[PDB]
C-alpha cells in the first residue's frame, strides 16, 4: 500500500501559509530560515517576489558568513541552505559554491571521528543532522564515503546503541532514499534498501492511538518519508489515513504556530517532500498568499503562572502574572523583571532556544528541558507555547 | 541605486558584495558582476599546490575539494 493524504481545505491550508508570511521580510540573518523557504516553494503556496529577495539574503548570508556576520550559520543549517538552492533548480556551483561542499564534507567528517569505529561516541550535534547533511549533499549530486553512511546505518539497524526519535528515524530515511534513488554508495546499496525498510517499521510502530506518528509535530517530517516508497505487506495505506484524521483535529485545534514545523507540514499538503528536490518542478502554479486581514486583539484578562526551577541551589519558585495568551518566555522576561532570576537564550531556526537559566549553562549532552505540571515536556518551545491559568512550568537540567 | 563597498547586478536590481566582482562566479542572473573585466594527521592527503589536507577518502569522489582540484585529477583510474 502506499502513503496517501488526501487534499485538504484550500482555505485551512491558506491560513497556514499567512503563519509564513510575515517571516518573508525578515531578512536579518538572526532570522532568515532556508527551512522556511524550502517549504514554501514546495508548497502549493507562493509569496511572489518576496522569495526571490529572500534567497537572495539566503546566499548572501551564508556564503559571506562562512566564506569571509553575527552569529553565522551553523553546518546544519547549511544543508538547509542547500535544500533551498535546489528548491529553487539550482545546483551549488562556482568556486563559493564548492568551498561549501566541502565544509559540509568536512562536518560529516568530523562526526564520523567523533562516533568513532567503535559507535559508542556521540555526535557534536545529532543523528538527526548528520542525516540531513547526507541528504543535502546527495541531493547535489554530491558523494560520501561509504565509511560515513555506516555510521548512519549503523545507528538505525538492529541491535543499534541508544534510541532515536521519530524526527531522526525520518531524516535518515529520507537520506537512505535519496541516495538509493541516486544509485549512490553501491557498496552499501542492500544495507541501504533494508534501513529504509527498518524505519518504515519502526515509524508505523511509533503511531499514537490518536494516529500521530510519536507526536502531532514529528508527523510531518515521518509523513514526508512514508510517502517516498512503497511499503508490502504492511497497511501503509490505513496508518497514512488514521494519521490525517490526527492532524486535521490538531490543525483546526491551532496546534501549528511554529514556522519551522508549518515549513515541515506544507510540502506534505501539497504531496511533495524533500525528496522531491532531486527533479525539482519550480514552474508549477501556486497560489499568491495574501497577507491576513485580521485584527487579532486584545485580552483583558490575567493570569498567574507558576514558574519552578529546582535544578539550582537555592531552588526558584515563584508565580509570575501576565496577560493570558502569553508565552512561556513572556513569563521569562517578567520573572527577570521581579528581579532574582535571569536566563539566556540563542537563535535557531524553530526560534529562541533556551541555553542558561539562572546563571546555568547546559553542557555536552544537556538541556534545559521546559515541563508543564504534572512532569509533562512541552511539545513547543518558550516563545511558542502559551500557558493557561495556575499551570506551573518548570525549567529542568536534563542530561540524553 | 543603492550603497558603495558594492557592487550591483544590472539586469535585476539585486545588489552584491565587492569581493564578488570579477572572482569567476555568476552572482548575478545576468552574469554582469564578471563582465568589466604543518603536517596532515594519519589517513590524510596533501593538496599538491597548498596547505590544506584532504581525507584520503575525498581522492576521486568527483568533487574538487582542493583548490587545484589535484584531488581529482588522477581519477580516471583503475
Ligand atoms: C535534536 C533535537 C530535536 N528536537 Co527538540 C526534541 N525532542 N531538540 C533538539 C536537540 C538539540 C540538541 C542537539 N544536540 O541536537 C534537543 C534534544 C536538546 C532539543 C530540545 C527539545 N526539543 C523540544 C521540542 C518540543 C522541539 N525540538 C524539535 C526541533 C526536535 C527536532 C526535530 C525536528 N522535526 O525538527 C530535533 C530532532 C532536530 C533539531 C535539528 O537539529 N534541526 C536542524 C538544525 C539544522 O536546525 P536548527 O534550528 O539550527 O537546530 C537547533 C534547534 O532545533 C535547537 N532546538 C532543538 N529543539 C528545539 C525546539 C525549539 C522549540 C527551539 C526554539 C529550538 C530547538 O537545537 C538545535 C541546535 O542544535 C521539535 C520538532 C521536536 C518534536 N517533534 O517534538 C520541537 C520541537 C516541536 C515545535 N512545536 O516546534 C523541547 C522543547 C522539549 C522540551 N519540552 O524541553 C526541547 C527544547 C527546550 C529548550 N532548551 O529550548
Ligand atoms: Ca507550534
Ligand atoms: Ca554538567
Ligand atoms: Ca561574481
Ligand atoms: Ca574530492
Amino acid at each position: 500500500e502506499m502513503c496517501e493524504i488526501p487534499e485538504m481545505d484550500s482555505h485551512l491550508v491558506e491560513k497556514l501559509g499567512q503563519h509564513l508570511l510575515p517571516w518573508m521580510d525578515r531578512l536579518s540573518l538572526e532570522h532568515l530560515n532556508p527551512s522556511i523557504y524550502v517549504g514554501l516553494r514546495l508548497s502549493s503556496l507562493q509569496a511572489g517576489t518576496k522569495e526571490d529577495l529572500y534567497l537572495h539574503s539566503l546566499k548572501l548570508g551564508y556564503q559571506q558568513c562562512l566564506l569571509g556576520c553575527q552569529g553565522k550559520p551553523s553546518m546544519g543549517q547549511l544543508a538547509l541552505y542547500l535544500l533551498a538552492l535546489r528548491a529553487n533548480c539550482e545546483f551549488v556551483r562556482g568556486h563559493k559554491g564548492d568551498r561549501l561542499v566541502s565544509q559540509l564534507k568536512w562536518f560529516l567528517e568530523d562526526e564520523k571521528r567523533a562516533i568513532g569505529h567503535d559507535h559508542k561516541g556521540h555526535p557534536h550535534t545529532s543523528y538527526y543532522q548528520y542525516g540531513l547533511g547526507i541528504l543535502a549533499l546527495c541531493l547535489h549530486q554530491k558523494r560520501v564515503h561509504d565509511s560515513v553512511v555506516d555510521k548512519l546505518l549503523y545507528a538505525v539497524e538492529p541491535f543499534h546503541q541508544g534510541h532515536h526519535s521519530v524526527d531522526t528515524a525520518a531524516m535518515a530515511g529520507l537520506a537512505f532514499t535519496c541516495l538509493k534513488r541516486s544509485n549512490f554508495n553501491p557498496g552499501r546499496r542492500q544495507r541501504i534498501t533494508m534501513a529504509i525498510r527498518t524505519v518504515q517499521e519502526e515509524i508505523l510502530k511509533a503511531q499514537t492511538p490518536e494516529g500521530h506518528f510519536g507526536n502531532v509535530y514529528s508527523t510531518p517530517l515521518a509523513l514526508q518519508f512514508l510517502m517516498t516508497s512503497p511499503m508490502r505487506g504492511a497497511e501503509l495505506g490505513t496508518a497514512c489515513l488514521k494519521a490525517r484524521v490526527a492532524l486535521l483535529a490538531s490543525l483546526q485545534d491551532g496546534a501549528f504556530q511554529n514556522a519551522l514545523m508549518i515549513s515541515q507540514l506544507l510540502p506534505v499538503l501539497n504531496h511533495k517532500t524533500y525528496i522531491d528536490l532531486i527533479f525539482p518542478d519550480c514552474l508549477a502554479p501556486r497560489v499568491m498568499l495574501e497577507p491576513a486581514a485580521e485584527t487579532i486583539p486584545q485580552t483583558q484578562e490575567i493570569i498567574s503562572v507558576t514558574l519552578q526551577v529546582l535544578s539550582l541551589l537555592p531552588p526558584y519558585r515563584q508565580s509570575i502574572s501576565v496577560l493570558a495568551g502569553s508565552t512561556v518566555e513572556d513569563v521569562l522576561k517578567k520573572a527577570h523583571e521581579l528581579g532574582g532570576f535571569t536566563y539566556e537564550t540563542q537563535a535557531s531556526l524553530s526560534g529562541p532556544y533556551l541555553t542558561s537559566v539562572m546563571g546555568k549553562a547546559a553542557g555536552e549532552r544537556e538541556f534545559w528541558q521546559l515541563l508543564r505540571d504534572p512532569n509533562t515536556p512541552l511539545l513547543q518551545g518558550i516563545a511558542d507555547y502559551r500557558p493557561k491559568d495556575g499551570e506551573t512550568i518548570e525549567l529542568r537540567l536534563v542530561s540524553w | 541605486s543603492c550603497p558603495p563597498t558594492k557592487f550591483q547586478c544590472r539586469t535585476s536590481g539585486l545588489c552584491v558584495p565587492l569581493t564578488w566582482r570579477c572572482d569567476r562566479d555568476l552572482d548575478c542572473s545576468d552574469g554582469s558582476d564578471e563582465e568589466e573585466c604543518l603536517a596532515c594527521l594519519a589517513g590524510e592527503l596533501r593538496c599538491t599546490l597548498s596547505d590544506d589536507c584532504i581525507p584520503l577518502t575525498w581522492r576521486c569522489d568527483g568533487h574538487p575539494d582542493c583548490p587545484d582540484s589535484s584531488d581529482e585529477l588522477g581519477c580516471g583510474t583503475n
